[PDB]
This record gives C-alpha cells, structure tokens and sequence, in this order.
C-alpha cells in the first residue's frame, strides 16, 4: 500500500539512463499489437469460439486434451503473428547496456524472436511439447503449428511409446517450475528498475514477483493502456502507454548513445 | 506452492 505517480515516456528515458541493471516483466498485453487479444472476453476473437474454463485449466487438459491444441493451431494459423516496435525498443534497451533481462507471462516467443538473450519464460512456451507418459519432449517451430501439419493431423498429438503429448506451458491449476523463479527472484534481487509492462488481472505470478519486488526495496515502474492491480498498491510510478510508444524511449536513449563522435 | 491462479 502506497502513492503511485504518472509520468511521461521522455521522463522515464531519464530514469533508465542512471540505471545499470533494468528488468523487464511482461504480460499479455505486449503481444496485443502483434494480434493475439488480452481482454479474453472479448467475442471480436479466437478466445471466443473455446471455453476457458477447458482449455485453460489442467482439469480440463485431463478430459479435453484436444482443445488446447486446437486453440493454439487455430491462433497459429488463423492470424499474422510478428515482433513489433516494442519488441524492438526493448531488443534495442538490452544493446544499448540498459536491459538486462525479461521475465515473462507469454507463451508465444515474441521476446526471443526480437534478439532478447534472456528471456525468463515463467509460464513456458508453445514451441516445445512433452509427452506425458514418458516426458520426451519434442521441439516445434511455427510451421509445424499450423492447421496443415502433420503433427496438428491428429489431437492430442500422440508419442510412439503411447502417451500423449502435452504443450510446455503452465496452465491454470499448475504449478510454475520453482527453478525458473529463483532465477526470476535473482535477476530482480540485482535490479535498480523494474519495468512492467502490458499485465493483468493480475496472475499470482507476476503479482508475487511485484511483491518480492517491494520486499528489495526496488524501484517499479508499470507501463500500461491503464491502472492496474499494483497501481497504488506497488508501483513506484506508471506511464500510460501502448508496448509499442516504447521506441520513444529507444529513440531517445539512443540518440544520446551518439554523443559518439569525437568532439 | 506457487500456483498459477486467478488474481
Ligand atoms: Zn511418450
């Protein structure tokens, strides 16, 4: 519980450039603008045509492994699906000496995509598939995620030795790997700024990471369409932004990297 | 237990 300020884009370029070790935790709303809705109640999408409440849920994995699937070709197949200039201003923040690394809610790879070398994936990754019998796992890439493939021919996909396989990512009901926070824990225990950006409702995950955040004593600013959970709560200031008016901050931060030029 | 849940 605490007072929250607003700031402007050219303003947060100043805090970024006394900054040495910034991190970024992202959420749904940085992959909006490359075509694949937040809201999720919204009927102007895919999230529409399948019910959360099965393809959500690891209940709902057990009795209808199919439907994940479905949804995951369907958005895979059905809508053009590219980095944008957020993911670019952030790919730029990290070789400028800015960023150091990116711990995320997304599943659909857009970080690494960009030239984001770490990527802390908390809730997994669409491009990799286990099979939940005998845990060998299978790597994918987006041609194979289309509605034509032969690995999409028949859901739920099926391992030779019997089982069946499961998408790497963890669903609703599940526990995140306990691992891949310590790692998120210590790259924010180093942090001088968080930045978070494009988050909801909230999860428990990033909320808690928010709450270690504070824990640390550490600097938070949201990016964000809107107030969020946190606002108020936990963050130190927000700027209300789109992810991708973030090459303003780019541009400004590498503009000054051009005091470059002897003399 | 650091479950993944609704906020
Ligand atoms: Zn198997």
């Amino acid at each position: 519980k605490k007072d929250t300020q607003s700031i402007t884009l050219e303003e947060l370029a100043k805090i970024i450039k006394k900054c040495k070790h910034v991190v970024a935790l992202t959420g749904s709303g940085t992959s909006a603008e490359s075509n694949i809705p937040s809201f999720r109640g919204s009927s102007n999408s895919i999230w529409s045509k399948y019910d959360p409440r099965i393809y959500g849920t690891i209940w709902g994995f057990w009795k209808y492994p199919e439907k994940i699937w479905e949804v995951i070709r369907d958005i895979s197949s059905d809508y053009e699906i590219e980095i944008n200039n957020g993911h670019v201003a952030l790919s730029t923040l990290e070789s400028l000496g800015y960023l150091k690394s990116v711990v995320t809610q997304n599943v659909d790879g857009l970080h690494e995509a960009s030239g984001n070398t770490k990527v802390i994936s908390l809730h997994g990754n669409v491009f990799e598939a286990v099979c939940c019998t005998c845990n060998k796992i299978v790597k994918l890439n987006k041609i194979m995620l289309q509605k034509t493939s032969h690995f999409m021919h028949q859901l739920p996909p099926e391992c030779p030795c019997g089982g069946i396989f499961k998408p790497n990512i963890i669903l609703f009901g599940e526990v995140v790997s306990s691992d891949l926070l310590k790692e998120a824990e210590e790259e924010i225990a180093k942090c001088d700024l968080l930045l978070v950006i494009g988050t909801s409702s909230t999860v428990s995950t990033a909320t808690n990471l928010c709450h270690f955040a504070c824990k640390k004593k550490k600097k938070i600013v949201e990016i964000n369409i809107s107030k969020t959970y946190i606002t108020n709560k936990m963050s130190d200031y927000h700027v209300c932004a789109k992810f991708s008016e973030l090459t303003k901050v780019a541009n400004i931060l590498k503009g000054s990297s051009e005091k470059n030029k002897k003399i | 237990t650091a479950r993944k849940s609704t906020g």
